């Protein structure tokens, strides 16, 4: 008794499957927060091999960025993917407004793809824009760099930021949690509107260890290991989860509903 | 990275915002569209019967929703009335290709605007076109042939003879053959499926070879013991909608048992509104 | 001595004449390309039947009529059959089909009939009546009764069956060139995925009636039209 | 030793106990990287308190360096030490010429201590020039910082700098002795000559971990092991203790008022007019 | 003390034993100044101090005027080296007109302040490698007369006090007698107070010394006897002197308090004596100088 | 009718040996000056008489002692008292019975130094043509027996190059007392009149924390030589001051 209304995601899921995927992830902070090995890592640990060593070495007299178009055959999945990466930010002997060619490249790519998909002409062409930036912080301890809290109140309605603990394996949990309430008390004395995942702040913001030796790749001290397959802050399932995994795709949507759209609205503003 | 999850994704998104689709049905008064179509859904609707008094083709577009496990379809069922009933068939087309045009025109004109939202819109563009033929058996009419010379451009138009139960099958082979010359006459190109997706393309590929369909619907349902299914009823015989050797409602429920739909969107939405804008959307810029 | 064949092109009315009069009146006709009926014209042939039954008559032609439909628009679509029908009136000086894929009467029926209804006397006739179900059969017969008599139509009009003649004026009629066999009733039937249709059974359909009354009412058809038409002829 | 002119070692021991001590040391850092709590650490955990917070706040807007006065009187010796920390630097958006105020404090120091040494009614005012200074580098990998490089290429011929790797205990083995050569030669490639303090696996710069808590009795638990500051073969501030406190003092105000306060006096006196 | 204290024992009574290994390695340096008559036993009591013949032909009577015979030598007695430096008056009271006696002595003093000081104001300073050579300890002799002092020796005690600290010893104590010492010493001290001379005063301020300080305050002037006559009393030693009546001995407290004069060596105040040099002659020296030499 | 002359510097001990050669004492109330005002002091002329009839009839004889002599730090021409008063007693005498006319001279000198300070040889080259010089080592309980032959051979010495007149002592015991006497000279005394025990008992002498010296020894020094030839050659010194001083004196300016 049934007409047959449920094939229809059946239908969306295989032609979607034939048409492939693009991706392109932006990673922004400044060096030795572990980038270039947690990107590694993430994406079947072959990127940025010695063949391409890529920001890797720390070219600190221009900033230039440099994408990488990759691609993955997930099984019969094909993944065209790049890592949007600044090499040399916020090291250097000034760093006032240091942020200019990311933001630059965010728009220059937004008006590109308008470009493509807005002639009377178009057709179905590659897509370039940045859907997430996960932007690092390192370990202070007692709030936030200056330097984060502008990246954050100034670059923040144009792309869906992700704060995350750079190297995480060197806190104390009491003083992990108390840095935590600071970090989100100075995030209501400066009203920040990071993407919140749909419906809880006490585990959060994500914190992240990354390698890629393995030993469990994991690093090795004197002291021992430290891993990164855990879940109370060395997290590095919940983002390969809720990036990868579960949000992905409400990424996109909320890049086009959203960024992309208020893009749209702000360049046809007049 | 062991996370292929990607294209579901997306399947679970959507039927939280829900599915629309769309159908027109072209075909003179007293072929039974409404039976038809009430029998395709089986379900009740509200299309009474139409006089032949009527002057002016008019578009029934009556819009329901139904319901499935998961998906909460918003179905747009539009059909003519009072269609090729008089002394007119050069004039027969035009009340119903404008709506066509006008359903393109409302989603074009939500396309080009500032404050435009696109994450939840009514598509009300026409997906489909089902053409009912008359059960002549010589060769196609005129008015049927004067609009599919200058229908096909538009929609996936799909060409199915109603009433299949006045024609012998030893005629209707040659029928057939000679509806296909006049096809390949004009040289229209009716809708050819895909055929080029591998994991499914012969399915579509034999569906073409008997491309010219045979249907018929009755709300009666008459046979029982197997179960309770609708056939028709005569002095001398039983007819059974589904026996593939009397009438093909199955291939005709192939565009619904959804081998393609989705193809149906995406044609509908890459080739049919390309050549109203490619070409036709040429009136302001880019020349 | 006037009848008329008229019908939609494609209705049955070849098959139906061959097997009524067991002739072969085309034995080399082609269906007109379909490319080319866009401005089908309407064009009249002539005829050579001769009628063996009970009584005897000199011959019969009847008025085959190819390509009267099939328009993109009738501009005349109704000259040639009026003229034919005139010049074999003056030379001493009628069926109509009804579809069945309709709710009723269609148009192109209130302005045949009311043109020629008082020129010839009309009999109505429904062809390929292998498609109507008794209830939709009774309802449509109903409405072209209603139909016929709202706007003033006059068609026509032992004992028992006169009244079932006149009880069931438009006959349903089917025709069968080829004899096929069902049920061990094998005379003149048609061929479907169900079957065969038998052109004889009383049940299926009345073709017997209409060849008894057109068979037996020859004379009263040849003095209506010599005494009634004849004198608003002139 | 019967004309017994060897008692002067047990003389000059008598005199300086007697007189009492002194010490200024300054450390400096990119704020956050653990520098209070090893100054706690060194002199047992009394100067920075809930009381008195030092660098912790870190008001950054403008970087004012402050200086804080405790007497010690552990074995019958009374020093008075003066450690000097800097609230601010690096920290901000802008790291540009930033070393300036330092700059400023010392000469000023060196400045008001030529003024105590030259009147005519000489006194025995105390000093407080700055003995020795602690830089913290951070623990990056693979390469030093320019805003580091930049600093220990302009301040190495005024004061004593000794490199400290802060925060060593997030660097595996392999990688620390290879930031460590790599960083010998960003040394002697740009020309630098720092502290030689008068080896193989000791080769400098050192690495320091500071810490508070009382587990394990300073050490810190992390939820994967233990971070103890004491044990040498894990780091290295035992190393720092001994050629720091207990070994180098002496020598580190010999070098200064020998080679630093002496290079000063013959600029600005073979300047003056 | 209420003060900020520590936990565990940081590493830090060790500064007295960083300075103290500092002026090892660089050796010390010192300077003694024998001032008195000619033949009262200045190059005998040197060479009875520091157990070693150094020089010495007597000065003759014949001197015209009083020079300085200066000596510099390397002497060690183990992980110590001293660039010692003698410097003995000769024919000091030798001539009759001794009214312009003790000038040659006390300008030669000034002079080797100039040395360091000619090192300070000027600006290539290299203060860790010099060696000066200013008069550290001036020893007085005081011919044991004993009545009083004779004038001579009263001039140049109270006109040489403030330059250098001075300790007063009488001479050849073979001579008089200890029923009459103590008179002679309650006058000569007396007189000393009375005529304002303020022999140094051994201090009193550190309390691990404090009263050995203090007990030796009240035993100036010391009486000496200085010889090489080398004679063996019963077991090693020859710091004796003959005499047809008896022996007299040097190291016993009975006759002469030579080890009281040694106590300023031995054990307790001679860096005391280089500090006090260091802080109260020399800055006055420059209080007393830096205001001709136009410097504020 | 004897008058006798004791000169040197003050403290050699003068006053206790002239009190122990009469066994007397002559001097009652003298003040000993303290060393701020004896810093430019003069010299006066104390002569004391005393009654001693020892060895011959009746000497009322008088000592002259001159205190002050070369205390002072300059010696403003200190010899113009002592010479003055000799040239005085001569010309009162020779006015004729004997008044003091002063016949022996003895000079103290220290024996700390060297030898002859200059200012020793300066009187003994200023005055030897005049009395009966008698070099006499004062305060000798401090010199060692080698450094005592060694100052003998070097006043000997100082004597000869300056040419000083010593009183030569005028040529079967008395010939070996007078050579033993002829060798001895000059003489070393110790003076001392505080009556101190020793090996006999009741004997002058002084005492030190390491012996006692006595006086009368002729082995710790020749205070009885001095004294035996003083009275032995009390007649000689007349005679000599008699016929080569005085009638020197009388052959120059009278
Ligand atoms: N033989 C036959 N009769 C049918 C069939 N379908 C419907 N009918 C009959 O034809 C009549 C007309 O069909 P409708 O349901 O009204 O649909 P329609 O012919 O398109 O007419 P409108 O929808 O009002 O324009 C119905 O009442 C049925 O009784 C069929 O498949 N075969
Ligand atoms: N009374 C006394 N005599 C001494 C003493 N020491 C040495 N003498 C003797 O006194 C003489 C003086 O010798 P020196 O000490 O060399 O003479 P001086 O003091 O150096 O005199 P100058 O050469 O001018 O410096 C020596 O010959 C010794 O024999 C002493 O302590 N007391
Ligand atoms: N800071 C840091 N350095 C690492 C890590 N793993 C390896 N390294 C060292 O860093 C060098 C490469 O640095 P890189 O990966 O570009 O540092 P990143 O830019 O912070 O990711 C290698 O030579 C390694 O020795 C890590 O997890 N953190
Ligand atoms: N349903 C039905 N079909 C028929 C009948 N007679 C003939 N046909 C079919 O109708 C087709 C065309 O008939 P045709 O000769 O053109 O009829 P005409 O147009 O009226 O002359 C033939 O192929 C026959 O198979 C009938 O009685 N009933
Ligand atoms: N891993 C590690 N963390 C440290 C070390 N020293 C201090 N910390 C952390 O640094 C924080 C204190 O930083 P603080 O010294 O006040 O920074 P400053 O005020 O800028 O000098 C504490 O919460 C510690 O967890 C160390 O040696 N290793
Ligand atoms: N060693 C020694 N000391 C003497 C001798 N005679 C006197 N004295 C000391 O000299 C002091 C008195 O000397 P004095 O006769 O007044 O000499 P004057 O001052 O020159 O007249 C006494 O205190 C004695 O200690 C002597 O013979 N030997
Ligand atoms: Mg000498």
């Amino acid at each position: 008794g049934y007409v047959g209304f449920a094939n229809l995601p059946n239908q969306v899921y295989r032609k979607s499957v034939k048409r492939g995927f693009e991706f392109t992830l932006m990673v922004v902070g400044e060096s030795g927060l572990g980038k270039s090995t947690l990107i590694n890592s993430l994406f079947l640990t072959d990127l940025y091999s010695p063949e391409y060593p890529g920001p890797s070495h720390r070219i600190k007299k221009t900033v230039q960025v440099e994408q990488s178009k990759v691609l993955i055959k997930e099984g019969g999945v094909q993944l065209l993917l790049t890592i949007v990466d600044t090499p040399g930010f916020g090291d250097a002997v000034d760093n006032s407004n240091c942020w200019q060619p990311v933001i630059d490249y965010i728009d220059s790519k937004f008006e590109d793809y308008l470009n493509a998909e807005s002639r009377v002409n178009r057709r179905q062409m590659p897509d370039n824009r940045v859907q997430c930036c996960l932007y690092f912080i390192a370990p202070s301890g007692h709030g936030l760099k200056p330097l984060d809290i502008e990246f954050m109140k100034r670059l923040h309605e144009k792309v869906n930021i992700i704060p995350l603990i750079a190297k995480a394996d060197t806190l104390t949990p009491e003083e992990c949690q108390q840095f935590k309430k600071q970090i989100m008390k100075e995030i209501q004395e400066h009203k920040i509107k990071i993407y919140e995942f749909p419906e809880i702040k006490d585990r959060l913001p994500l914190a992240v260890v990354g390698s890629n030796t393995i030993i469990v790749r994991g690093r090795q001290y004197p002291w021992g290991v430290a891993e990164v397959e855990n879940g109370e802050h060395c997290d590095f399932t919940i983002l390969r989860n809720m990036l990868i995994r579960t949000h992905m795709q409400d990424l996109k949507d909320v890049t086009n509903n959203v960024h992309y759209e208020n893009y749209r609205s702000r360049k046809l503003a007049a | 990275v062991g996370f292929d999850s990607l294209p579901d994704q997306l399947v679970n998104k959507s039927v939280s915002q829900g599915f629309c689709f769309n159908i027109l049905c072209v075909g003179e008064t007293g072929l039974g569209k409404s039976t038809l179509m009430d029998t395709l859904f089986n379900t009740k609707f509200e299309g009474e019967p139409a006089t032949h008094t009527q002057p002016g083709v008019q578009l029934q577009s009556n819009t329901y929703d139904l319901q499935e496990s998961n998906v909460r379809l918003k179905l747009t069922i539009v059909s003519t009335v009072g269609f090729g009933d008089q002394i007119n068939k050069e004039d027969s087309y035009k009340p119903i290709v404008e709506f066509i045009d006008a359903q393109f025109e409302a989603y074009l004109q939500e396309e080009l605007k500032i404050r435009r939202v696109l994450h939840t819109y009514h598509d009300s563009r026409i997906h489909v076109c089902l053409y009912f033929i008359a059960p002549t058996g010589h060769s196609l009419k005129s008015l049927d042939l004067v609009t599919m010379k200058k229908l096909d451009s538009k929609v996936n138009i799909i060409p199915i003879i109603a009433k299949a139960d006045a024609i012998s099958k030893s005629e209707l082979t040659k029928f057939k053959i000679k509806i296909t010359s006049e096809l390949v006459s004009n040289g229209v190109q009716i809708y050819q499926f895909p055929t080029d997706d591998e994991s499914v393309a012969e399915i579509n590929g034999t569906m073409n070879a008997h491309l010219p369909f045979a249907v018929i619907g009755s709300t009666e349902e008459l046979k029982i013991g197997n179960k309770m299914m609708r056939a028709r009823q005569y002095p001398w015989g039983t007819v059974q909608v589904e026996n593939e050797a009397h009438c093909d409602f199955v291939k005709l429920r192939e565009m619904l048992i959804r081998v393609n739909m989705e193809d149906l969107r995406e044609q509908t939405h890459t080739r049919h509104y390309e050549l109203y804008r490619r070409c036709k959307l040429e009136e302001m810029g880019f020349k | 001595f006037t009848l008329m064949v008229v019908g939609e092109s494609g209705l049955g009315k070849s098959t139906l004449i061959n097997s009524l009069f067991l002739t072969d009146l085309y034995p080399e006709r082609v269906i007109p390309g379909a490319a080319e009926k866009i401005e089908r014209t309407v064009q009249i042939e002539a005829s050579t039947v001769e009628i063996e039954e009970r009584g005897v008559k000199l011959r019969l032609t009847v008025v085959d009529t190819p390509g009267y439909g099939d328009a993109i628009n009738c501009r005349d679509c109704f000259k040639t059959i009026i003229s034919y029908i005139d010049e074999q009136f003056e030379r001493y000086l009628c069926f109509y089909f009804i579809s069945p894929f309709g709710h009723g009467l269609k148009p192109l029926d209130v302005a045949f009939m009311k043109a020629i209804h008082n020129k010839v006397n009309i009999v109505p006739v429904i062809a390929k009546a292998d498609t109507l179900t008794l209830k939709e059969r009774e309802r449509l017969k109903k409405r072209i009764l209603d139909e016929i008599e709202e706007h003033n139509i006059k068609i026509y009009h032992f004992k028992e069956q006169t009244r079932l003649l006149k009880a069931s004026i438009p006959f349903s009629v089917v025709g069968s060139n080829q004899l096929i066999e069902a049920k061990g009733k094998k005379v003149r039937g048609r061929l479907y995925p169900w079957g065969v249709v038998e052109v004889e059974n009383p049940e299926h359909n009345d073709f017997l009636k209409l060849r008894t009354m057109l068979i037996t009412h020859m004379q009263d058809l040849q003095e209506v039209t010599q005494d009634l038409h004849y004198e608003n002829f002139r």
